[PDB]
RNA sequence: AAUAAAAUAUUACUUUGGAUAGUUUAGUUUCCUGGGCGAUGAAGAACGCAAUGAAUUGCGAUAAGUGAUAGGAACAAUAAAAUGUGAAUAUCCAAAAUUUGAAUGCUUGAAAGUAUACUAAGGUAUAUAUGAUAUUCAAUAUCCA
RNA sequence: CUGUUGCUUAUAGACGAUGGCAUCAGAAAUCGGUGUUGUAAGCCUCUCGGGUAUUGAAUG
RNA sequence: GGGAACGGGCUUGAUUGGAACGGCGGGGAAAGAAGACCCUGUUGAGCUUGACUCUAAUUUAUCAUGUGACACUCAUUUCGUUAAAUGUUAAAAAACAUUAAAAUGAAACAGGCGAUUGAAAGAGAUAGACGGGGAGUUUGGCUGG
RNA sequence: UGAAACUGUCCUUAGUGCAGAUCUUGGUGGUAGUAGCAAAUACUAAGAAGAGGAAAAAAACAUCUUAGAACUGAAGAGGAGAAAGGUUCCUAAACAACAUUACUUGGAUUAGGGUGAAUCGAUCCUAAAUUACAGAUGGAAAUCCUUAAGAAAAGGAUUGAAAGGGAAUAAGAUUAAUAGUUCUUAAUCAAGAGAAAUGGUAACAUAUCAUGAACUUUAAAAUGGAGUGUGAAAAUCUACGGAAGAGUUCUCUUUUCUUCUUAACAAAAGUAAAUUCCACUGAAAUGAAUCAAUCAGAGAAGUGGAAUUUAUUGGCUUUGUAAGAAAUUCAAUGAAUUGUGGUAUUUUUGCAGUCUUCAUAAAAAUUAAAGGGAAUCUUUUGCUCGUACUAAUAACCGCAACAGGUCUCCAAGAAGCAAAAUCUUUAGUUAAAUAGAAUAACGCAGGUAAGGGAAGUCGGCAACAUAGCUCUGUAAGUUAGCAAGAAAGAGUAGCUCUGGUGAUCGAAUCAGAACUUUAAAGGUUAGGGGAAUCCGACUGUUUAAUAAAAACAUAGCAUUCUGAUAAAUCUAAAAGGUUCAUUACAGAAUGUGAUUUCUGCCCAGUGCUCUG
RNA sequence: GAUUCACGCAGUGUUAACGUGCAAAUUACUUGUCAUAUUUGAGUAUAGGGGCGAAAGACUCAUCGAACUAUCUAGUAGCUGG
């Protein structure tokens, strides 16, 4: 809604900003395992439930 | 255009410009922005040009 | 087996009253000095219609005994009150229509309302349209008086119970016939939730004592007795009698 | 219409977010949370839920301050 | 025609959402938001509306010069010139009547 | 009667798939030593903080870390700056310790807020129950002029 | 020799198949014959006009 | 033909050229579902009823110590108020009514805020009655189904 | 082949040998390049960009611009909101995967950018309701109570609405995207700072004026619906006079089309409609008036006045703002214009009386006035949070870009009784699970048909048929209201005229008369009718997903209990709860089911009851 | 609580379409209904031998002649399969 509380649009932003792959220099890490984050997730794909 | 601390409300906010750049202020807006900044919008006095003190800052 | 509506209605959930445009509790003025040893005098200012009930009620304002104000009362109307009218309570008030004296004062014969089961209780019976109570005897050696209930029971009242002089407002309201469901539907507004009545005999066995087989009938005798328990104390509860009389 | 049809009109929450245990578990109408147990002071825990014991316990958050009691 | 929108975020047609379409300049209409019609000053006895007073909402009575929003009369503002006249008579004829019938008759 | 396109059969090579073999910073069980939380604000939850981070880890407006004590030359994916005038690293220590939560001035939905007193802001204190002491009272409750 | 292909091919046809022709080939308009409708537009008369006509019609 | 009594396979015959396109609804006792009809389980469940055994609610008796010889109130019950004059002495008028003059005004006292009920009734214990409102369970076997 | 562990013998030990369990987990075939990628009318030409229309027509080619042709048709496929989603919004680069072909496109990938309030909301108030301390109750968990139980709270505590109540902001411009929020100009509100008046007969009136405490009272906030009439505005239509631009034009058309506007807040030239009061006088021969009504010696009509309502001040024109904005043109920033009307329709907004209820259709915050008589213009500040986007044939809920579902605001022309069907304008769109060739069967959707006319079939199922309006006419039966649009019959077009219905020029409506034709409601829209029987009286409700009915409800009728400390009844208990803010014309428990007519005999049995 | 049309809604018939669907109940036409016993949003109240029911054993999150979820529980099985 356009209409929200203070503290859930900030845990809305939050969501927002996990929302993002990792950075390329930590792909080229030694011994790296880490190339996709698998906690990601888009609107029309699965809802976040909050 | 200046982006603050969301506990700052609009009088701190104005307060601080003055103090740390030696400006006067008329106007003060402020958004909070997603990411949880505040974005805070500055107006200064028609006797002070932002031209300078913009510059003296480093934006331009 | 389920839970008859009976049970359902005594949580009462969706069966509370409708009571939210009701104008408020009608009564007497709380009993002080001046109306047990004098009279007091009230106005009628207006004339309203409590929602939920058939008769009339007044607003009536009596000044103060003791203090600087008002005291802003609501009684249920008698029939012959009109507003500006000025009614009086106290032991030596007239016998008027509208009046509130003590039973004591009411000579034999006299017709009142709103009449006190226990002095000071602020009225309990005769208050429905068109209801009164008749002043059948007194007794002065243990200061009683008899009265006829619109029952046509006798109860016997302390002299100093008190009632209004009249009828109740509003009579012969149930004698016009309600043609249409809706009708119906509409005078449970500010009244609880009871109108639309299954037969129990058109329900099932789980739901009703009545709840029949293949053919709708009870099955078993409608006259049940009293210590019967809730949930099976459908139909008539200790019928003396039963069927048309003649 | 129980099926497809009526989940249309399903734009009303239940529960919102738990102040004390952080789940979307905390019932408007109840005023009370489905998971922690709210406003009662006792955080809720069941035997028969065994795994809800192990998923919300000592030991499964940072252990700000216990961590250095213990250790000490 | 020229078809307009809510400018406020009430979306329904509720007593205060009222609206009047107007036209502006260059042709375009803009939406307005008009005020709740309201009742005036009633006869404390009669329930009659009284006469010189305005019917405006109730925090605008104060903004109204102190002139305006009274009657220079006895019960001005309260009571009709009906609803006074009687009270002066009973006030009177009463005091008047008790002054012979009783005191001293 | 005839052909071997399809079909069928075996082997080699390749492919789809991930069995088998070798391996293990992970588990299971038994035993030994403790069993050291919280109004001096716990466990849990939320948010935030890295030069380039989304998770995770560590930490709390002094932020992937500060002091002190040990420790002695690294870190690295890339570039910086610092460094034997002390880099990494370790700790029952010192300082500091956001919002909540028993949550405790009042309110709390996803709520933004707000009162008083002490020391404009900032910081403290003010829930309920309860023990001891002090002080101000109330009830002719018992005497009592 | 046969097959493909072309004639947006027919006496054939779901697709294959079948039938015909393939440079003296084929296609096309135009004209004539043959039909349908009912008398065009500009100024009752022009007017048995005008329009259509193989698309699976017949000549040149 | 025989066979588990309606074969694609077995026996004897009829007969057979390999790969298939469009249709089609004869067959594959075609697919969907551990038959829902019937029966058997010493398998259930909903509903009913003087089926068996119980149980809430209701009801009756006894016990649980107020005084004086029916009367009282003092526990107890049900109420009403701003606990606002208790007890004993001394219908002409829809109006206003308050923050007192004056030299107490505006009377004293009670061991009861004002009534109602009352030693009866409520709740407890025990005992009898009633109680599909409800709980648990059962409802033989053989048998040309 | 594979590159780091392993084997043989004897004893000991076992989580020790698989073809099956509709076995478990994982992987993979035939079916099979098969069924399909067929609702939502629809695309075409040139150009650009790109690796991506080639070629013996490989007959089809995604995005953008232009031209053509079209669809939704203003109750929209338009412009915005509430909930829900949560960055999907905007831009650039880029196309591996995803949107049943492809994509240079995208709600998809990557990286940046974006949400500005004293005036809009939340915050504030209370509604149904909800929850505390103390108290009451319980073995316990906990339950009850919400002002009653209290040394608590002048009177009663917390929460509860982004649709209820509510202090105060508008126009224009601006951004790739926010804007009653920014900018320009112009306003408003709240909180601050710098012996006590007149006028009018009266109703009542005076840029603050002109004192007004405790206390009390009144009013406001703040109250259903139907239907009729009517004031004003806007839109549409139209009359007069033009200014500017555009369209058609060898056939005419002094022609068709487009623009000609203006806010909040205030002013007071001119001038309204309705209602209620005041003064004079006193009405019968009774008058006054409305569409309807309704009113009058507790005083009509008339004359003269006062007040209030009419989307801010004061309703409309007009004025300030303010033309300097904006609109439409012209020139290369500068110039031009921006009258007056209508006894027309619709929407909106008020008003006035009428009707209707066994229905009478919120409260509080907060504001003003009264009674009383105690006491003696300038300027400052305005905090916190939401604000992007979709709101749906692709942003929400259904596993999805699902033909399903989901609350509202604004609303053009034709035609018509109509917001119906049909077509169009402003806006949006031509993409929305791929197409090309061919034109078999059998299908799905839409049609027609000789002669006959239900012979088909369980059954007129399906289809056909009737259909608008005006006039004539209309039966039995009947609860006298109806049946009824009964049934049945005649008329209807085009063109040229005439007459009727008003005000001091105008309305579409009705009637009639000539003449002509393909003889006229019918493109779209648009009842088939009659004669009986059964059931239910009627309007209404029902098995979401095989039963819509004769079932349920219903009004009417009848029965039973109950004097309120009661009846019914929830609870383990309870100064506990419900009907009950109640009181027999009431509360509680039942059967039959409108009206009319009638409800016969039986008290043995089982119930129930007794004043025994 | 008259008769009808429209916006909407339903679900009488076709026992039409579809029936590995657009859809775990929809589509088309026909039909009915389309404001006072009307329709509808949000808030709120009622909870499993319970609720709610103009009564169909209907509805209580695709679950109802007793919801969903977890524990007792690897319930027992003279019966079927390996």
């Amino acid at each position: 809604t356009g209409h929200k509380g203070f503290s859930y649009k900030l845990k809305l932003g939050k969501k927002i900003h996990q929302n993002r792959g990792v950075p390329q220099w930590f792909r080229m890490k030694t011994g790296n395992t880490i190339n996709y984050n698998f906690k990601r997730r888009h609107w029309n794909r699965r809802k976040m439930g909050m | 255009v200046f982006l603050c601390e969301q506990k700052a409300n609009k009088t701190m906010i104005k307060k601080a410009v003055e103090k740390r750049y030696g400006v006067k202020v008329i106007k003060v807006n402020t958004l909070v922005r997603l990411d949880g900044l505040k974005k805070a919008f500055v107006r200064l006095a028609p006797d002070v040009e932002a031209m300078e003190v913009a510059t003296k800052i480093g934006l331009f | 087996g389920r839970r008859t509506l009976s049970q359902r209605k005594g949580r009462g959930s969706i069966f509370k009253s409708r009571s939210h445009h009701k104008l408020g509790v009608a009564q007497h003025r709380a009993i002080d000095f001046f109306e047990r040893h004098s009279t007091v005098r009230g106005l009628v200012k207006s004339i309203e219609h409590d929602p939920g009930r058939g008769a009339p009620l007044a607003r009536v304002v009596f000044r103060n005994p003791r203090q600087y104000g008002l005291d802003k009362e609501l009684f249920i109307c008698a029939e012959g009150l009109y507003s500006g009218q000025y009614i009086y309570c106290g032991s030596k008030a007239s016998l008027h229509i509208g009046n509130v004296l003590p039973i004591g004062q009411c000579p034999e014969g006299t017709v009142v309302c709103n009449v006190e089961s226990k002095p000071g209780d602020r009225g309990i019976i005769a208050r429905a349209s068109g209801n009164y109570a008749t002043v059948i005897s007194h007794n002065a050696d243990n200061e009683t008086t008899r009265i006829r209930l619109p029952s046509g029971a006798k109860k016997t009242l302390k002299s100093n119970c008190r009632a209004m002089v009249g009828i109740i407002a509003g009579g012969g309201r149930t004698e016009k016939p309600i043609l249409k469901a809706g009708v119906a539907y509409r005078m449970y507004k500010a009244k609880r939730t009871t109108w639309p009545r299954v037969r129990g005999v058109a329900m099932n066995p789980v739901d009703h004592p009545h709840g029949g087989g293949n053919h709708q009938h009870v099955g078993h005798p409608t006259t049940l007795k009293r210590s019967s328990p809730p949930g099976q104390k459908a139909g008539k509860v200790a019928a003396r009698r039963t069927g048309l009389i003649r | 219409t129980k099926g497809t049809s009526c989940r249309g009109t399903r734009h009303n929450k239940t529960h919102i977010l738990c102040k004390r245990c952080g789940k979307r578990s905390w019932h408007l109408q109840k005023q009370r949370c489905a998971s922690c147990g709210y406003p009662d002071a006792k955080m809720r825990q069941y035997a028969w839920g065994y795994k809800a014991l192990r998923r919300r316990t000592q030991g499964t958050g940072r252990m700000r301050h216990l961590k250095i009691a213990l250790k000490r | 025609a020229v078809r307009v929108t809510y400018v406020r975020k009430h979306s329904y047609n509720t007593k205060s959402n009222g609206i009047r379409i107007v036209k502006t300049a260059g042709g375009n209409m803009t939406v307005q938001h008009r005020q709740k019609i309201s009742n005036g000053v009633r006869c404390g006895d009669c329930g009659c509306v009284l006469a010189g007073i305005r019917h405006i909402r109730p925090h605008q009575y104060g903004w109204l010069g102190k002139s305006k929003r009274t009657v220079t009369r006895a019960y001005g503002g309260v009571k009709c010139h009906k609803c006074v006249q009687k009270k002066i008579l009973r006030a009177f004829l009463i005091n008047e009547h008790n002054l012979i019938k009783l005191a001293a008759a």
